């Protein structure tokens, strides 16, 4: 009973930083090759364990968070980065033990016409924890007078918009990205020859 | 929260608000400029007018946060950049009427036609009969033609529109706490803030006169040589000792002398340095042109260009079918878009405006990190400084002949290196008291120190005392022949190419000691020189966000334009002229006119 890595990479749909999806996935066999034996990516950066290695270890369960961010944003999904997107939207732990993804989507995550589905979240107080997720689409209150739900002065909408265009920049064009977390119980699940 | 945290969220909101809506006018303007029809042009001014609103809304907006609160200098240059009111301090009835006649001196500026007498189914306009006739015609009746054609025709309809231009102008700016237009126009220079870098707006005009004082000698010399070598072009038209005949200098203006070079080539039996030839039986094209400066480019520690821009850029003519504008440009649409338009044809004069516009696009792709409100020119010289340093390595014949389209044994003598920088003065320091006489007119006209009723009285008595020029046919105050020059008659301010090829030969002088370089500076070519490369990046990536002094002195080490790196680049031609002029008449009197 192999682990369906495909259903989060080969998706159809991904969903914005904002709105980050989290998959668990428990007891199976996992094949990594599938994923190292191929130049699709164009990060694959892993941290706290070997790269190539994991094949012949064992994990509780394994994480597979999945978004869409601006090509010049990725640099921010690492340990201890601090712009918008890894401040508002998507932070990791100092200790994290795991590998980040991310393969550029131009072809299906932009249009002509200019694709303003994917979103990242601008403004709010204080940063979040790391593996946190805000969906509130409440009015960011800037300056000292309330807001009452109304957009205005000193009172923004919280979310921004992507424009990905095909004429884009490669900093400005959307790239998919797949964090695999890895969690480690005194329990015993994951391992995959 | 701090007056200071909310203008900054306002200002990162206006940021990812602009990005996206300038992107898009961007577009529909690159639509129209590279496939002209009405669907595009209607699309254009659709996305314009909407990018108009949205910053007329956040100037009004960002005028709501108290500057006089801001600790912050990055964030007061975005306020203030916003804050400007800029036209909009007008009734809708000025405005409205201010830009009718922008576009209307526009539009009789670029269709005006003059028309043969002689035969009066031949007419031409501006480009490219006139230019032809100017550029290439030896004959003084034919040329005396074109120029008080052009002038009696465009200039006369311009006239009227031009005073109420001046006096909604001045209207707009004084509303908007300046002394005139030329103060706005010269606010482009000010810091205000920055202790030991600061720059008041009549600090501008104090250097741009002390600056022409230094390089007086060297433009009476060149005078003097080229009024001989006209005199025999032209004789019995020409005193040896009055100025020189308006339209006998090259173009429709005198703004360049660069087509004078065959009738003032000092050492005409040397072969000219003209690649022309040999681009085109080397099968060249506008593909291997802008190749090659991309090598040359990444040559010096730059990156590539694009993929984006060899896939969207328009880099020839499309044809019949499709019509552009084919105007140069280099186009910093954002979103990391980044392109070239230009018609490039196999010519050497091509290759080193490609040099040029790919600096350009080289500045643009340098300061993209910064923030929306200070991706931009430290000053509005830095383009083209930068621009004509390039394009300065690219014409050096060690440049040429490594590139493979001069031949290797081309003899350097020491009469090719005169003829190569008279060749250069003809267009460089031919054009500094030119700018500086349209820039000086141009400051008193809205500052009200010229009359109307003697604007070409005044307009002519600087030309002749100035610039040496004299014109052939006396105008009255029906003329406006300032307004007959594009830049004049298109509301674009001109001290630009004055204090742009200061700063470039302040430039060139700093990167070549840079490179190492050793010998005379206009042998300097700084390919291959990564040490160069990184000196002026270190400037490139800044953009706006320093102050052009703190700009200018992080890569020439001054806070302020110098003339001495022009100076010693014309050295050697100005001991050859000072020996050539020893019984000629340096200087001229403003007082001899071709008419009596
Ligand atoms: C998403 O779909 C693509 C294809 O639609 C998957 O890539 C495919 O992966 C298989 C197995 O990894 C490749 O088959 C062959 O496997 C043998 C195993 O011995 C190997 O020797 C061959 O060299 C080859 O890799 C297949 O070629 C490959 N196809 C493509 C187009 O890359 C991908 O695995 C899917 N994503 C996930 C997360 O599963
Ligand atoms: C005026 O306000 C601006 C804010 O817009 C100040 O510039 C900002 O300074 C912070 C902290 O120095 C910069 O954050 C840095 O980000 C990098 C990204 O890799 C990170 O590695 C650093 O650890 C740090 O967190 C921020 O980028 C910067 N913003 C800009 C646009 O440059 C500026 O310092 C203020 N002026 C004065 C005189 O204080
Ligand atoms: C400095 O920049 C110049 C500008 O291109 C470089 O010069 C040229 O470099 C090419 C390849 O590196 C040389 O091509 C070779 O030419 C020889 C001689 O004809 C030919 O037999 C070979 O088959 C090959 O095509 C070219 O000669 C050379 N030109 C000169 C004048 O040197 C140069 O490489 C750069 N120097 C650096 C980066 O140190
Ligand atoms: C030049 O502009 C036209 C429209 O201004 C572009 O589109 C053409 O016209 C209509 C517009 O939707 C289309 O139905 C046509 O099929 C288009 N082509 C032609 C030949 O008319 C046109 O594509 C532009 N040219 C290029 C090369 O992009
Ligand atoms: C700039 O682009 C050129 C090519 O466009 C790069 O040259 C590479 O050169 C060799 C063979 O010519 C190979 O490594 C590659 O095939 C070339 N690149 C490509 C994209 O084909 C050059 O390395 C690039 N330099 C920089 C600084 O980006
Ligand atoms: C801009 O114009 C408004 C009037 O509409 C005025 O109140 C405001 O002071 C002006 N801004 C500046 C900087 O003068
Ligand atoms: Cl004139
Ligand atoms: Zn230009």
């Amino acid at each position: 009973n192999l682990c369906p890595f495909g259903e989060v990479f080969n998706a159809t749909k991904f969903p914005s930083v904002y709105a980050w999806e989290r998959k668990k996935i428990s007891n199976c066999v996992a094949d990594y090759s599938v994923l190292y034996n191929s130049t699709f990516f164009s990060t694959f950066k892993c941290y706290g364990v070997s790269a190539t290695k994991l094949n012949d270890l064992c994990f509780s369960n394994v994480y597979a968070d999945s978004f869409v961010v601006k090509g010049d944003d990725v640099r921010q999904i690492a340990p201890g980065q601090t712009g918008v997107i890894a401040d508002y939207n998507y932070k990791l732990p100092d200790d994290f033990m795991g590998c980040v993804l991310a393969w550029n989507t131009r072809n299906i995550d932009a249009t002509s016409t200019g694709n303003y589905n994917y979103k990242y979240r601008l403004f709010r107080k204080s940063n979040l924890k790391p593996f946190e997720r805000d969906i509130s689409t409440e009015i960011y209150q800037a300056g000292s007078t309330p807001c009452n739900g109304v957009e205005g002065f000193n009172c923004y909408f919280p979310l921004q918009s992507y424009g990905f265009q095909p004429t884009n920049g490669v900093g400005y064009q959307p790239y998919r990205v797949v964090v695999l977390s890895f969690e480690l119980l005194n329990a015993p699940t994951v391992c995959g020859p | 929260s701090t007056i200071e945290e909310q203008a900054k969220t306002f200002l990162d909101k206006f940021n990812h608000e602009a990005e996206d809506l300038f992107y898009q006018s961007s577009l529909a303007s690159w639509n129209y400029n590279t496939n002209i029809t009405e669907e595009n042009v209607q699309n254009m001014n659709n996305a314009g007018d909407k990018w108009s609103a949205f910053l007329k809304e956040q100037s009004t907006l960002a005028q709501m946060y108290p500057l006089q609160e801001i600790q912050n200098l990055t964030v007061k240059l975005q306020l203030q950049a916003l804050q400007q009111n800029g036209s909009s301090v007008l009734s809708e009835d000025k405005s409205k009427r201010l830009n009718t006649i922008l576009n209307t001196m526009s539009t009789i500026y670029s269709t005006g036609k003059v028309c043969n007498p002689d035969n009066p189914q031949e007419c031409l306009l501006l480009e490219p009969g006139l230019n032809e006739i100017m550029a290439n015609s030896l004959d003084y009746n034919e040329r005396l033609w074109a120029w008080e054609s052009w002038r009696s025709e465009v200039g006369k309809q311009l006239r009227p529109l031009y005073e109420e231009y001046v006096v909604l102008k001045n209207e707009m700016a004084r509303a908007n706490h300046y002394e005139d237009y030329g103060d706005y126009w010269r606010g482009d220079y000010e810091v205000n803030g920055v202790d030991g870098y600061d720059y008041s707006r009549g600090q501008l005009i104090e250097d741009v006169e002390h600056t022409f004082e230094e390089i007086k000698p060297l433009y009476e010399h060149l005078h003097a040589y080229v009024r001989a070598k006209l005199m025999n072009a032209y004789p019995s038209y020409i005193s040896p000792i009055g100025c020189l005949p308006a339209h006998l200098l090259g173009d429709m203006w005198g703004r360049f002398w660069t087509n004078l070079y065959s009738l003032t080539v000092p050492f005409g039996q040397k072969p000219n340095i003209d690649v022309t030839d040999a681009m085109v039986d080397q099968a060249w094209d506008a593909q291997r042109i802008f190749k090659e400066a991309e090598k040359f480019f990444v040559s010096v520690g730059l990156p590539n260009m694009t993929q984006g821009f060899w896939e969207n850029s328009m880099l020839t003519d499309p044809g019949n079918v499709q019509k552009a504008v084919c105007h140069p440009t280099a186009w910093d649409l954002g979103k990391g878009d980044f392109r070239i338009l230009m018609c490039t044809k196999v010519t050497m004069d091509d290759f080193l405006t490609a040099h040029h516009e790919m600096g350009h696009i080289q500045y643009d792709m340098a300061y993209a990190a910064q923030p929306f409100l200070l991706r931009n020119g430290a000053n509005e010289g830095f383009h083209e400084a930068v621009g004509e340093i390039m394009s300065l390595s690219a014409a050096t014949p060690k440049h040429l002949k490594s590139i493979g389209l001069l031949s290797p044994d081309f003899q350097e003598d020491n009469e090719t290196e005169i003829n190569f920088l008279l060749k250069q003065a003809l267009t460089i320091v031919g054009t500094l008291p030119f700018t500086y006489m349209l820039e000086k007119w141009r400051w008193m006209v809205f500052k009200g120190e010229i009359p109307k009723d003697q604007w070409m009285k005044k307009w002519w008595e600087m030309k002749r005392e100035i610039v040496g020029v004299v014109e052939p046919v006396p105008h009255d105050e029906t003329y406006c022949d300032p307004a007959s020059l594009f830049h004049v008659s298109n509301d674009y301010s001109f001290i630009r190419y004055y204090t742009r090829t200061l700063y470039q030969f302040q430039f060139q002088e700093a990167l070549c000691q840079a490179a190492k370089h050793e010998g005379p500076l206009h042998k300097c070519d700084i390919s291959n020189s990564t040490e160069a490369g990184q000196k002026l990046f270190n400037m490139l990536r800044l953009g706006k966000s320093e102050p052009w002094t703190l700009a200018l002195e992080n890569v020439v080490g001054a806070k302020n334009m110098n003339v001495r790196p022009l100076l010693n680049y014309f050295e050697p031609l100005f001991t050859w002229l000072k020996d050539q002029n020893k019984n000629s008449f340096v200087g001229w009197s403003t007082d001899w006119s071709p008419y009596a």
